[PDB]
RNA sequence: GGAGAGUUUGAUCCUGGCUCAGGACGAACGCUGGCGGCGUGCCUAAUACAUGCAAGUCGAGCGGACAGAUGUUAGCGGCGGACGGGUGAGUAACACGUGGGUAACCUGCCUGUAAGACUGGGAUAACUCCGGGAAACCGGGGCUAAUACCGGAUGGUUGUUUGAACCGCAUGGUUCAAACAUAAAAGGUGGCUUCGGCUACCACUUACAGAUGGACCCGCGGCGCAUUAGCUAGUUGGUGAGGUAACGGCUCACCAAGGCGACGAUGCGUAGCCGACCUGAGAGGGUGAUCGGCCACACUGGGACUGAGACACGGCCCAGACUCCUACGGGAGGCAGCAGUAGGGAAUCUUCCGCAAUGGACGAAAGUCUGACGGAGCAACGCCGCGUGAGUGAUGAAGGUUUUCGGAUCGUAAAGCUCUGUUGUUAGGGAAGAACAAGUGCCGUUCGAAUAGGGCGGUACCUUGACGGUACCUAACCAGAAAGCCACGGCUAACUACGUGCCAGCAGCCGCGGUAAUACGUAGGUGGCAAGCGUUGUCCGGAAUUAUUGGGCGUAAAGGGCUCGCAGGCGGUUUCUUAAGUCUGAUGUGAAAGCCCCCGGCUCAACCGGGGAGGGUCAUUGGAAACUGGG
């Protein structure tokens, strides 16, 4: 069917922008986890403040829930007040 | 189907007259043929549905029926056979038998409350005024040819079912507790 | 029983087995299993044809069938009516109902389907017989 | 969406509706909400019958009817009860 | 309008071995479909006992709760009859 | 509201089993066959599938094309394709039913209430060119738009932290306040313009409601097998972390040794479950076709993607088997959608018409799509209705059959005479099912700065039927075209003759058949039914025949060889008390359809519709307290 060959097209390419979106959030987030591991705030807390934005990215973008998000988000907080 | 055959036997067969008369059991008041409980309840059935003339399934059917209703189901059962359209014709006496009043209500000569019913089996409740059609009301069966629960005018050709019969109007050959009996096996 | 004896161990009701099952099998040729699947005829290929002697004290020559069913039953069939057309290698269709006086027969042939011709100039219980209507 | 529509009961050539709430994805004669009302097209004039309480109670939580019984609420002075009521 | 209520049951302890950990058993009589007499029906329930309280032979009172575990569906509310 | 009968004997009573009369079918088979209305129609091979069709839509998101203002649509984008439709393989499971819980949840579209919608950027299909494929296609270069995508702006979201200020079922919940960090969005069409813009509508963003759908957990209920007794080691619990929408061995590490089971675990076998349906006096048994709910599945095994929702019937990816293509290199496909084919089988339909109706998708709408659905076709497959004649008519004709040849019967049956036209044939006439939507006006109201022109509600006008010239109706003509099937010893309704002579045959049972056969075969008649009637299969009844209702155990089958006993079952009397049983009230729920009841519509009925009733080992919350159970 002509709208399923479509749709394939497209689930291909919004797939591997939503790994980019993905990517770039795990990024974000295990630059936070490094930086609490070395001991040091400055890095963490601005890693944080990025991790939000990518995480929060997401959630604009259906790729994480709400939930999902606020969790990630706690998490991570929670070690950078663990400092 | 209806039963077309011969009228005689019948009730030569039954030892009663189903015509009402005496005519069939005048000359040979003995079963059909050469050698002229289950049996006596059969024999009754065989009795009210020939008379009527009515086939076993659409009889045992007006029996359940009847059943339901509220009082005695043998003389419940009677009465809704007696309101039948062909039977009230035939007792209004628009027909000599009813045979022919069966014919006549299923060629559509009569009229119940003015509208065209065609079904001998329809069921005449009362209140309600059967009649001929106006294309019908010179037929010469009717005017060469009545009890309580009817009322009838011969100059309109138009009666009346008043109310329900009652039993005691109806046909006293019929022990219809041993209908009721046949049905119970 | 006391009521407690049956609430521990309750009543039993009986097996009441078919009449008739070679008509209560099909077979599955792909699986190469039985199936159970009640059936109210079968077809099969006569493999003998031939006659028995009733028990006693019944006596004539019983005319009978040993048919492979569909389902490779193979099952002793008694042949109705006066005179038949079957030999080895008839496809006919079993019906239920054992001849009472023909020890191994729970099966009957019917008459007027498949290879089955119908009884000659009956007139009488012609259905029975697979015959038509003998005038027009 | 929820939707006000007509369920198909009757027989061959005899339709009969009854006006159920559904959602939309529910099969037409299946799975339904409530039922609001019944229509009969096919006897004259058409015999129509809705009970108020629950048609308003639909309409004002945004079940939308669909074409015809939106027509049927019309005749019986639904829909101006509807519109009276956002404004008063 | 207030809280809808969860189940409550009162039962016996029937082990404590597990940590926080009660596996309380409810009693109750179930009529026979076909005869008529009531019979003693056993249903066992793990519950969660955050400090141990409930011994071997208590009559214990439980509450559902939200999956505690795999099987613990149940928290200790009170202690009403220790053991002996 | 409940019917019996036959058969162990020389005869008998009892015990005991067997057999039959009834009712049902998604039935089949045989014989027969007119019509209409309303239903039903692969139960076997979840076998393999030819061909066509079953999911698209939007140009009022967007460039580019191609036609000639305007129309058309490869492509991008939005939404739908997770519905509707099919099947019942698997599943003995919280799958399902019923009742609860989630303070452990998620929810596109719709509705309402509020706030908003600021300012930038780089791309990329289409196109055009080029290279490699046999094809499927695919790999390169350069261009281009978006209501596509990505930056910042501002947000009441969510984090985290600090307050207060109440409350619950532990975990906790709700409402407020502050700090800090993170978070949005879009235009398109018409009008009016002061040309800047402004306005309506549709769209867009966020929050909170509501509705709707989904998720999880729990009580309780519905199979067989002990010739299945042990089973488990992420198993059971804990502690953390991870993961999930969400709780949780869900996962992992570590620690502990647990967990389940004779109330039947575990294994094996069988099964989708339910509303219902069939049978029955009921209790009960049996079924789970059609219709409705829920679940599961989509060649087979496994995994994920996109999305509000899928681990996706007509989507991906891997593996396998199979079929098709082939330039042998690789490619393509999955009727348990509608038709249809082959195969299997006793056996089950047209490769149909229309989207007019009712739904659904998309759209502002016109529409477009819709094998949903509405209709039509085929089959006596079932249920209901009406026919195939009616009145009169001895002469009791002929003919047939029987015959103590007198007569009897077929038989008022026939003819004759008088009628009718249901139907049939033919010719006229001819519906309802249709609501609309849209467009047009007019009125109200609402937005608006613009009496512009939108929204919303009234009212008018207009115009669309597959069925289908079909139902129905009127007129004319003709008893003309339309009765079979089984049985007839008893059970069991209805008997004689001839032929046959333990043979041919019949049969459910008792049995029948070797010269008087009411039982074989035929004929006449009779009987029971009737467009059907028989036969077979299967289920329930008859079977107070697994017995709770409702049976028994001296001798008919049946008292453990006997103890001691664990569990279990059962328990003297009085009084107090509780109230788990028990009785009773109220509330919630037990969908719709069905069944039953009362009505109403089809000429009647079947069927259809409306109102009601019923149905729980039900939840919740009050009463009573004798009895049973606690104390």
């Amino acid at each position: 069917i002509k709208s399923a060959i479509k749709r394939t097209k497209t689930n291909n390419e919004r797939r591997v922008h939503n790994a980019t979106i993905k990517s770039a959030m795990r990024t974000a987030i295990k630059q936070v986890e490094a930086s609490v591991a070395n001991n040091e705030a400055d890095k963490a807390k601005t890693a944080l403040t990025e991790a939000a934005k990518r995480i929060d990215k997401a959630v604009k973008t259906g790729l994480v829930h709400k939930n999902t998000a606020a969790r990630y988000k706690s998490r991570l907080a929670k070690k950078v007040n663990g400092l | 189907a209806r039963y077309t055959g011969p009228s005689w036997k019948l009730s030569r067969r039954l030892g009663i007259s189903l015509s009402g008369t005496g005519k069939e059991l005048e000359k040979r008041p003995y079963a059909p043929g050469p050698h002229g409980e289950y049996g006596l309840q059969l024999q009754e059935k065989q009795k009210l549905r020939h008379m009527y003339g009515v086939n076993e399934r659409q009889f045992r059917t007006l029996f359940d029926k009847a059943g339901k209703l509220a009082g005695k189901h043998g003389e419940n059962f009677m009465i809704l056979l007696d309101s039948r359209l062909d039977n009230v014709v035939y007792k209004l006496g628009l027909a000599r038998t009813r045979r022919q009043a069966r014919q006549l209500v299923n060629h559509g000569h009569i009229l119940v409350d003015g509208s065209r019913v065609d079904i001998p089996s329809y069921l005449v409740k009362p209140g309600q005024t059967i009649g001929v059609r106006e294309k019908s009301r010179n037929l010469s069966i009717i005017k060469e040819s009545v009890p309580e629960y009817l009322t009838f005018d011969a100059e309109k050709l138009e009666g009346t079912f008043t109310r329900l019969p009652e039993r005691s109007e109806l046909a006293p050959e019929i022990n219809e507790a041993l209908i009721v009996e046949f049905y119970s096996r | 029983p006391t009521i407690n004896q049956l609430i521990r161990k309750g009543r039993v009701s009986k097996v009441e087995n078919s009449k008739s099952p070679a008509l209560n099998k099909g077979y599955n040729s792909f699986k190469k299993e039985h199936t159970n699947v009640s059936s109210p005829q079968k077809r099969g290929v006569c493999t003998r044809v031939g006659t028995m002697t009733p028990k006693k004290p019944n006596s004539a020559l019983r005319k009978y069938a040993r048919v492979r069913l569909t389902n490779g039953i193979e099952v002793t069939a008694y042949i109705p009516g006066i005179g038949h057309n079957l030999q080895e290698h008839s496809v006919v269709l079993i019906r239920g109902g054992r001849v009472k006086d023909l020890p191994g027969v729970r099966y009957h042939i019917v008459r007027g389907a498949l290879d089955t011709a119908g009884v000659e100039n009956r007139a009488q219980g012609r259905s029975k017989y697979g015959t038509k209507k003998p005038k027009a | 969406a929820v939707k006000i529509r007509l369920k198909r009961m009757g027989a061959k050539k005899s339709p009969f509706y009854r006006i159920v709430v559904a959602d939309s994805r529910s099969p037409r004669d299946g799975r339904f909400i409530e039922t609001v009302g019944t229509y009969n097209p096919v006897a004259k004039p058409a015999e129509v019958k809705i009970d108020e309480e629950l048609a308003l109670k639909w309409l004002q939580t945004g079940a939308k009817p669909s074409d015809t019984v939106r027509n049927l609420f019309s005749s019986q002075g639904i829909m101006e009860k509807f519109h009276n009521a956002k404004q008063g | 309008s207030e809280r809808n209520q969860r189940k409550v049951y009162q039962g016996r302890v029937v082990s404590d071995k597990m940590d926080k950990t009660i596996t309380v058993v409810v009693e109750t009589y179930k009529k026979h479909t076909l005869y008529g007499k009531r019979v003693k029906y056993s249903k066992k329930f793990k519950a969660h006992d955050e400090n141990n309280q409930a011994k071997i032979g208590d009559i214990v009172k439980i509450m559902e709760t939200r999956p505690l575990s795999a099987t613990k569906r149940f928290r200790l509310v009170e202690v009403v009859e220790e053991a002996v």
